[PDB]
């Protein structure tokens, strides 16, 4: 089995269109996703809520729907509720917040996809394993 | 000679049967005390609260307990690190509860047992001997401290401290590799080392003394008889015990100086030991063993599993059922 | 004054010589990628 | 003594080093050149990073049977495409 | 009659840098098998067919997670010689079915034969007593009741230890959950046996190191000692004394001491050895059935023998699908027996 | 080659700094020598830790133990403990590092150049070994020197900037400290404590004032001991007490520096004071706190009354009290309510965590606060993955506060071994018995049976 073009292939937006990430886009998302992410998201589960996983499944029914490249990118600007009632840029880590969140500080837009490609792409890979948590390590 | 002077000389006495000397000042209440209350404690003492969620665990042999099950339970997890002695408790049956004993216990025995350490050192002085045995009992002796008093602290509370029975060591230890990993880390793994080291080069120097024991018995008689206590001359041929095993491996593979054979004999299970104790007492403060979970990773990015990622699920068994109605939140964090 | 070709050397070859040849393989293995 | 040369003699001598200073390396690189033309992969049936799976599947091929265990082995390496 | 026979006695005796003898003939091909098996296999042979795993650096692995595995469950109790009806003389196949693991075991077991005539032939060529090779006896009952009657017992060879560091941990934790092998007196004598000879080794070196006689002018005291010298480098009367002071008894001959260091971690390693030999049947010591009863009956009961069973159960239920590939268990979340929270 | 083999100084090669006993010329060089390696390690450590630190990453994600030091001190580091300016850092690892170049070149040159002993060069820097008056002068030399470097401290904390203060108002800054504690019923009150747990001994000093005071308090201390041990000579009850060696001076060191090692090691593992949570990352108390912290937010957020909710075991799932009544977190840290934080102390009452401020009173900083010391409580592996045992590879952490603790306990365990080894020996040098025992004269025999 191999890291192929349709692996990397995601939804970029709601209406359909797909884009096509690179190898090199996938590993810089894993390592920016590590840097800035991994402390709480560590193999798509959430430490300190972990009613909410990184799913595609659960990503697709959030509102507005976060199962795309452009959803997630507008999710780590301004993040809200799973309803999308609130906005929680205050606890959690956004372009936003970037003065209280200092990591994100030196997150550009390009980084923002990466990462989010990555997201998308690990439970093509990893199946179940991806938000499961310790019953599938 | 006044009285004070004739009480010195008789606890430094060397012709006391057992010596006494200012180590045994201490080390005989304290050893006593510790004693008693174990005793008593493992024979009628009422179950504790080992884990402060009102969840008493039998511990004595009156309340159910073979000589295999039972032990004195580990105090509160209420209590943590706080003293407990039996004058801050409202009454003997509180103190009980909460598992006072485990606490008198241990404070008496590890005092006692590092006097006992001391005193070894000091009878060597009184009878001209050079003085370290008492470093080679250091080993075992750091290794008590670092399951009942520095796992402890670095964890916050007594109740993790290994309780004292024959089944309550053996949950210690599970625990203890849910947690931490023990047997992925290289402190423990150098203690087994030491210990399977210890037990090889014992009965080596046993087989090779005893099979160069010089003839002084007829077949009829034990060949102990062979040697007499205080007798000048050895009682076994050291040019022969190396000429067969210099042979058995290589000449240079053999000693043949019996002061550096003894010295190895002692340093190696002693050193083994002491990495042993400096695993529980770093592994006390969470520097665990090697984690590589998942470490092996194919080209599209599937999980490869090893041997490690199998002691994990092993590990994770034992982490989700471990003191099972004592966590409300997700992570064990201690 | 002394043999080169003894039951030691055999001993000595048949241990060194593979253990060489399994290094350089188990270097070369530190580059490989996935 | 046994008879045969002292170490220390035979790792000093410069003859000893003539010979090990080209035999040493010459081994070394043919290690590292049975895993870097990947025979030891075919040698021992060991599979490289891209072929432990398909790339759809997520099952082990693990060998079931006793005496056809060898024909399911072939089985499963075709199936690789 | 000096015939071909006695030429060959007489050369395979020969005072050399590493002795020979009949028994090398034996020792001598199987151990360096056994030993370049170890090593082929941890260096470059998968157990992906047989175990689902990665186990050679080749593929990742480091000196901790290498192994030579034991074969498929589907093997049986198989020799699986190379030339079998398994492998069909394929060495690639013989590699990918396990092979590799009855080889090192099978020829490791007459490896041990070996290096025990050899203790008896230099013994009797030298004129000591043979207690090395009697001592030797608890490291093969242990090696045979492990690798080759434990697996005889269960269904296959892939119960069997796997040679590799963390395979053995593994192999340690499997005993616990699913044997509850702490609990078994034949194990207890076992771990008294080798810390007690431990221990015995350690006291035993530094009571000799400190009860030395100043036989030289030196600060470093290991050169006073001359190997053919008749007097005893150390006090015996001196560390009696010590002894009985501090502890309150004390060995006074030195040959008793010495045949009980001999005496202490043999006999463990046997007793070791019979309870595996009960685990090859399951005959486990698991239970105590009043224990069980009494639980059963009281909710309020509980010890912490009722409290490492719930540990064993942790054990079994979350590591035997992957740990058994070939039983396809399939455990759907909701029966996973776990606590609160965790 | 004076007392350089075995046969002339009766030391072997293993134990070749036996020889330098009685030789102090060699023996100030291999102490500069030594000093210059402490002060190499320094500078250098630091400006490895310089090249490698990114500023918008707390430090204790970057495996910094001395930059940490530095910030503690108040260089480099504004508000809440953000990086400002990273030169302070660079000075002091330079500084540092040019130094042990003189140290280092004048261990070399006493070393093998210069004079071997030094009684015939200069009275002033020989010495005895049992020259009881010399011995205490030149540890009253080094006792004002140990003085002047606490007051040094204090002049930092009250003159050049202050100390960083993690319990200042408004989230943690540098203030200089103008009230130290002087009242020596406090400062000395803390060496009467119970080490226990509640009480922590010294460890639990959890203010800037008193830690500026007790260094005031230590430094004149240091400085009168200093002079009293010069102008006087070991009164006869301490002559007869001790043993009187090098070998056995060197003992009673190792076995002060193991008890300050294993201080250390509970002042790092406990104290989030003068170890600052922002630097180190928080205690492993604190990240606990902080988990049921961060779940008793969640859930009262989503509308759990979380003062009457009861756990499965019929004891608060979020809230308990302390067995002295304290409204204390739940769970299984329940062990920790000693704890005392900035992000937490807010919401404590007269008795305990206050159920109205809990309802009311939480800001979106100790949620935030929360979240990041439950997300990096001190656990990993060897290799540096963060987290439980259990966890996957992916998050490259071990807290700092792990780092120090382990690596002094490991320093203070085997000093206290080097204490017993030098203390037996010294005693049995003096005595005249570590060689072994006179055959003919082994002192077993000349006593009466025992039995
Ligand atoms: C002391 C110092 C010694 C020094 C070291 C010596 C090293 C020598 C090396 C010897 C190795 C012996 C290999 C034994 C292999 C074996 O046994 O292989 C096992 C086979 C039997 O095969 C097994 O048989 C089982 C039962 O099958 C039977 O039942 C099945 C299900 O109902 C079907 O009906 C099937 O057709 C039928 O055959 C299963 O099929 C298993 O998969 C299959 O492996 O027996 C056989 O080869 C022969 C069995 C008879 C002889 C057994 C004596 C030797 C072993 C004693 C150990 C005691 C073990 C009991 C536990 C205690
Ligand atoms: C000459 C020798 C003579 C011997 C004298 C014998 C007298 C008794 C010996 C001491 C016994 C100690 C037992 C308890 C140790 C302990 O619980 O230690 C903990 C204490 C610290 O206490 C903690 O201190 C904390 C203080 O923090 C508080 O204050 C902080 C301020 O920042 C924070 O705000 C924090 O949140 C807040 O809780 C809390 O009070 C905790 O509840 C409390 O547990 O350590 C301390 O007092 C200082 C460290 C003491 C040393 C630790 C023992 C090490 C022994 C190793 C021996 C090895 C032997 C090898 C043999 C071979
Ligand atoms: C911090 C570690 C340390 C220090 C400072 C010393 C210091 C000393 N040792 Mg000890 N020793 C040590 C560790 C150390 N040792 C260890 C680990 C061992 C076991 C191997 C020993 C075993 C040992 C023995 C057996 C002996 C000593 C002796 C000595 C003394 C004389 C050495 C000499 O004359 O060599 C001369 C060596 C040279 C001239 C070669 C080069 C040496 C220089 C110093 C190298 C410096 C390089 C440096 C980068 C240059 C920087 C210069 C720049 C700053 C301008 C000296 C005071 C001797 C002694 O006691 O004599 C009375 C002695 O016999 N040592
Ligand atoms: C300030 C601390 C200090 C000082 C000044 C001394 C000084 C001395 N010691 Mg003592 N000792 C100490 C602490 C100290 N010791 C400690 C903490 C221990 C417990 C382990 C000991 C245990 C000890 C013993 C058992 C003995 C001495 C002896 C001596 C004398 C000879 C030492 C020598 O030449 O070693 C030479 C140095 C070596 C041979 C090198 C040792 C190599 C170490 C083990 C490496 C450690 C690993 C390293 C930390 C990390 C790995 C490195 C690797 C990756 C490259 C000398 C007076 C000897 C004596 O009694 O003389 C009177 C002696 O027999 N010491
Ligand atoms: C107080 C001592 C101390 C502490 C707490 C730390 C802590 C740290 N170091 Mg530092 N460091 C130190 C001393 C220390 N170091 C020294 C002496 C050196 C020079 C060798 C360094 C040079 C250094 C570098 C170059 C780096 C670090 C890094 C780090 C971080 C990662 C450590 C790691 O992964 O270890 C891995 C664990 C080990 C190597 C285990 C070692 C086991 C030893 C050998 C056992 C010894 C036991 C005992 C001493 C011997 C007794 C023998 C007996 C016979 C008596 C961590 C914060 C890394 C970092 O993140 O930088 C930002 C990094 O890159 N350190
Ligand atoms: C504690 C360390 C120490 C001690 C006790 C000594 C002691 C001695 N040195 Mg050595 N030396 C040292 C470190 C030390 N030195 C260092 C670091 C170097 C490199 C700079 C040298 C290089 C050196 C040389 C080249 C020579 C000596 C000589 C001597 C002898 C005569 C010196 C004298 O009378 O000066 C009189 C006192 C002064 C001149 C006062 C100097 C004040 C200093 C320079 C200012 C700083 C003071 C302050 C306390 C420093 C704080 C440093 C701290 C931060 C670490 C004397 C035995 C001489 C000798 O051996 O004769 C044969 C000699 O020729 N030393
Ligand atoms: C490194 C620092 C240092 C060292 C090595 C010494 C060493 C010495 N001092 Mg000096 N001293 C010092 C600093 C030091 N002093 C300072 C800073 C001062 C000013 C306060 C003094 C004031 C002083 C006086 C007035 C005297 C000495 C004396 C002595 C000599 C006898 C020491 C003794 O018997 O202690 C043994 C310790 C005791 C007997 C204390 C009582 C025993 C208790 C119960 C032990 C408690 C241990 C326990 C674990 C404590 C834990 C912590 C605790 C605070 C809770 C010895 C040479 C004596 C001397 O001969 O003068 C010339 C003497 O009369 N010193
Ligand atoms: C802990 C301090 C966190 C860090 C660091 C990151 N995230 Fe997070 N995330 C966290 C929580 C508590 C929640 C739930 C928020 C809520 O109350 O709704 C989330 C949620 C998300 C989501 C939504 C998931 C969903 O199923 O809708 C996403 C997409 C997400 N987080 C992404 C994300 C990224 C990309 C991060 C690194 C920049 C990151 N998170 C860090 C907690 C924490
Ligand atoms: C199997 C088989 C076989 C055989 C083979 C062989 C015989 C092989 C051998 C092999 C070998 C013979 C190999 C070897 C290798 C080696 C190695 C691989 C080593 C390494 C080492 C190291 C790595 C080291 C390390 C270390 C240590 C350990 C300690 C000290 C220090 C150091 C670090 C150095 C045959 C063909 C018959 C048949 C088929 C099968
Ligand atoms: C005696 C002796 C010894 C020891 C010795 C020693 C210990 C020494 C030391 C030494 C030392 C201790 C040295 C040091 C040196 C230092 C130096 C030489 C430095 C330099 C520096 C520099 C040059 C800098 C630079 C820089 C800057 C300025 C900026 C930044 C960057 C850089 C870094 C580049 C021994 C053991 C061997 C043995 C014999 C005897
Ligand atoms: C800084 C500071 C502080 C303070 C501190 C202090 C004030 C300290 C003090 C300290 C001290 C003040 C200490 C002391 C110590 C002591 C000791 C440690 C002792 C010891 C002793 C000994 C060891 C002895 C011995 C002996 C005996 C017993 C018998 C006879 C003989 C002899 C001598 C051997 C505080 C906390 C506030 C805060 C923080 C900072
Ligand atoms: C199996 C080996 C049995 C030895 S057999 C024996 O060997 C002799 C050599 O000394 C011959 O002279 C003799 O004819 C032969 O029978
Ligand atoms: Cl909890």
């Amino acid at each position: 089995a191999e890291l192929t073009p349709e692996v990397l292939t995601v939804p970029l937006n709601s209406e359909g269109k797909t884009i096509t990430l690179t190898e090199k886009q996938y590993l810089e998302g894993k390592r920016l996703f590590q840097y800035a992410c991994a402390s709480c998201h560590v193999g798509g589960i959430t430490k300190t809520n972990p009613s909410l996983d990184l799913r595609t499944e659960t990503l697709a029914l959030a509102t507005p729907p976060r199962d795309n490249i452009e959803g997630l990118v507008d999710y780590m600007k301004n993040p809200t509720t799973y309803d999308g009632e609130q906005e929680i840029a205050e606890v959690h880590p956004s372009l936003r917040s970037a003065d209280i969140f200092p990591k994100m500080r030196n997150l550009t837009e390009k980084d923002l996809v990466a990462i989010a490609g990555h997201i998308l792409v690990e439970p093509k890979i990893l199946g179940d394993k991806w938000g499961g948590g310790k019953v599938y390590y | 000679a006044n009285l004070w002077e004739r009480f010195c000389n008789w606890v430094t006495s060397t012709d006391n049967r057992l010596y006494v000397g200012w180590f045994g000042v201490i080390m005989i209440p304290t050893l006593l005390a510790a004693t008693i209350c174990f005793v008593i404690a493992f024979i009628a003492a009422p179950p504790v609260d080992i884990d402060g969620i009102r969840e008493p665990v039998s511990g004595s042999l009156l309340y159910g307990n073979n000589i295999i099950t039972g032990a004195v339970v580990p105090s509160s997890n209420a209590i943590g690190l706080h003293f407990y002695p039996i004058w801050e408790a409202a009454s003997l049956d509180e103190w009980l509860y909460n598992g006072g004993p485990y606490q008198l216990i241990i404070f008496h025995f590890l005092l006692g047992a590092s006097c006992y350490m001391g005193r070894q050192w000091e009878l060597s002085y009184r009878l001209g001997m050079r003085p370290w045995i008492c470093v080679a009992y250091s080993a075992p002796l750091a290794s008590a401290f670092a399951v009942f008093l520095i796992y402890p602290i670095g964890q916050g509370s007594f109740s993790d401290g290994m309780p004292l029975g024959i089944s309550g060591t053996f949950n210690f230890m599970i625990v203890f590799q849910a947690e931490h990993n023990i047997l992925m880390h290289p402190f423990h793994q150098l203690g087994v080392a030491g210990v399977f080291g210890g037990a090889l080069f014992c009965a080596m120097h046993g087989s090779l003394v005893t099979s160069s024991l010089i003839r002084e018995t007829t077949e009829t008689e034990s060949a102990n008889y062979g040697y007499k206590f205080g007798q000048e001359e050895e009682t076994y041929n050291i040019v022969a015990a190396h000429g067969y095993f210099g042979r058995l491996i290589f000449q240079y593979a053999s000693f043949n100086n019996s002061r550096s054979l003894h010295f190895f004999l002692a340093a190696w299970p002693v050193v083994g030991v002491w990495f042993a104790a400096l695993g529980i007492s770093t592994m006390a403060f969470n520097l665990n063993g090697f984690n590589f979970n998942h470490s092996v990773i194919d080209a599209k990015g599937n999980v490869i599993n090893t041997w490690a990622d199998i002691i994990n699920r092993a590990n994770l068994g034992m982490e989700v059922m471990h003191e099972r109605n004592a966590h409300n939140f997700p992570l064990d964090l201690a | 004054s002394y043999p080169i070709f003894t039951v030691r050397w055999v001993a000595v070859h048949t241990l060194a010589v593979p253990t060489i040849f399994f290094l350089g393989a188990i270097a070369a293995m530190q580059f490989i990628q996935r | 003594t046994t008879g045969e040369r002292p170490f220390s003699d035979i790792i000093t001598s410069v003859r000893y080093w003539v010979i090990h200073s080209i035999t040493i390396p010459a081994l070394f690189i043919a290690g590292w050149l049975f895993v870097s033309t990947g025979l030891a992969y075919d040698v021992f049936g060991t599979p490289r990073p891209d072929s432990y799976y398909a790339q759809e599947q997520r099952s082990i091929p693990l060998v079931t049977d006793r005496f056809e265990a060898k024909q399911q082995v072939e089985t499963f390496l075709e199936q690789l495409k | 009659e000096r015939g071909w026979f006695d030429i060959l006695d007489d050369w395979l005796k020969r005072d050399r840098f590493v002795f020979v003898g009949w028994s090398g003939i034996l020792l001598f091909p199987c151990a360096y098998l056994a030993l370049g098996g170890w090593l082929t296999g941890t260096t470059f042979v998968t157990s992906w067919y047989t175990h689902g795993l990665a186990s050679s650096y080749l593929e990742g692995c480091n000196f901790l997670t290498v192994a030579v595995s034991t074969p498929a469950n589907s093997m049986g109790h198989s020799l699986l010689l190379l030339w079998g009806p398994e492998a069909q003389g394929d060495f690639t196949r013989w590699c990918q079915l396990g092979g590799l693991w009855t080889f090192i075991a099978l020829h490791g077991a007459f490896g041990l034969i070996g290096f025990m005539l050899r203790q008896f032939e230099i013994a009797r060529l030298v004129g000591v007593r043979p207690y090395n090779a009697i001592a030797f006896s608890a490291p093969i009952a242990v090696f045979v009741s492990v690798f080759l009657i434990y697996p005889l017992g269960q269904s296959s060879w892939f119960f069997a230890p796997s040679f590799g560091v963390a395979a053995i941990f593994r192999f340690l934790l499997f005993f616990q959950g699913f044997h509850n092998w702490t609990l078994n007196p034949f194990h207890m004598m076992g771990v008294a046996g080798v810390l007690g000879g431990a221990l015995l080794c350690a006291i035993h070196g530094a009571t000799v190191e400190n009860t030395l006689f100043q036989d030289g002018e030196g600060a470093s005291t290991f050169r006073a000692f001359n190997p053919t010298q008749a007097e005893e480098t150390y006090s015996m009367v001196t560390a009696n004394r010590f002894w009985s002071q501090i502890f309150g008894i004390a060995f006074s001959n030195k040959r008793w001491l010495h045949f009980f260091m001999l005496f202490v971690p043999v006999t463990g390693l046997w007793m070791s050895a019979i309870g595996v030999v009960g685990l090859a049947l399951n005959l486990r010591s698991y239970d105590f059935i009043s224990q069980e009863i009494r639980a059963a009956e009281d909710p309020e009961f509980e010890t912490f023998y009722t409290k490492n069973l719930l540990l064993n159960e942790g054990i079994r239920a979350w590591m035997a699908p992957q740990d058994q590939p070939h039983e396809n268990f399939v455990f759907p979340e909701e029966v996973l027996p776990r606590g609160n929270a965790l | 080659a004076t007392n350089r083999d075995q046969e002339s100084s009766g030391f072997a090669w293993w134990a070749g700094n036996a020889r330098l006993i009685n030789l102090s010329g060699k023996l100030l060089g291999a102490h500069v020598a030594h000093a210059g390696l402490i002060v190499f390690w320094a500078g250098a450590m630091t400006l490895f830790e310089l090249a490698h630190f990114i500023p918008e990453k707390p430090m204790y994600e970057q495996g910094l133990i001395l930059i940490p030091h530095i910030a503690t001190l108040g260089w480099g580091v504004g508000p809440g403990g953000e990086v400002v300016d990273t030169f302070p850092f660079f000075v002091v690892g330079v500084v540092h590092l040019i130094s042990s170049a003189v140290l280092g070149f004048g261990g070399v040159y006493h070393a093998i150049r210069g004079p071997e002993t030094l009684e015939e060069y200069s009275s002033f820097f020989g010495y005895d070994w049992k020259d009881k008056n010399k011995m205490t002068t030149i540890l009253g030399f080094h006792l004002i020197v140990l003085g002047i470097g606490a007051l040094l401290l204090v002049a930092k904390a009250m003159f050049f900037g202050g100390l960083y203060d993690t319990w200042a108002p408004g989230g943690g800054d540098v203030r200089v400290i103008t009230n130290p504690t002087l009242d020596p019923r406090v400062i000395f009150g803390y060496l009467l404590k119970s080490p226990f747990g509640g009480e922590g001994w010294i460890v639990s000093v959890n203010n800037l004032e008193d830690v500026v005071g007790g260094h005031i308090w230590i430094g004149l201390i240091c400085i009168a001991g200093g002079i009293w041990h010069i102008l006087t000579t070991p009164f006869g009850w301490a002559r007869r007490a001790f043993i009187w060696s090098g070998e056995a001076y060197l003992s009673y060191s190792l076995g002060a520096l193991s008890m300050m090692g294993f201080i250390a090691t509970c002042f790092v593992w406990f104290n989030n004071t003068v170890y600052p949570s922002e630097f180190y990352g928080p205690t492993g108390p604190e990240a606990s706190q902080a988990q049921a912290m961060t779940f008793l937010i969640r859930d009262q957020k989503l509308g759990a009354n979380v003062g009457s909710a009861q756990g499965p075991t019929g004891l608060g799932k979020y809230l308990m009290r302390s067995p002295t009544g304290e409204i204390i977190f739940g769970g299984e840290t329940m062990r920790f309510w000693d704890f005392r934080g900035p992000w937490l102390e807010p919401l404590r009452g007269p008795n305990g965590l206050d159920l109205n401020k809990i309802k009311n009173d939480i800001q979106p900083w100790q949620e935030r606060r929360a979240a990041e010391y439950m997300t990096h409580a001190p656990l990993g592996s060897l290799n540096s993955v963060g987290g439980v045992a259990t966890e996957i590879n992916s998050v490259n952490f071990v807290s700092p506060r792990s780092w120090l603790a382990t690596s002094h306990f490991v320093l203070a365990f085997f000093f206290l071994v080097g204490h017993l080894w030098h203390a037996g020996r010294a005693r049995a040098a003096a005595a005249g018995f570590e060689k072994g025992i006179d055959r003919e004269s082994e002192p077993v025999l000349s006593m009466p049976s025992l039995d």
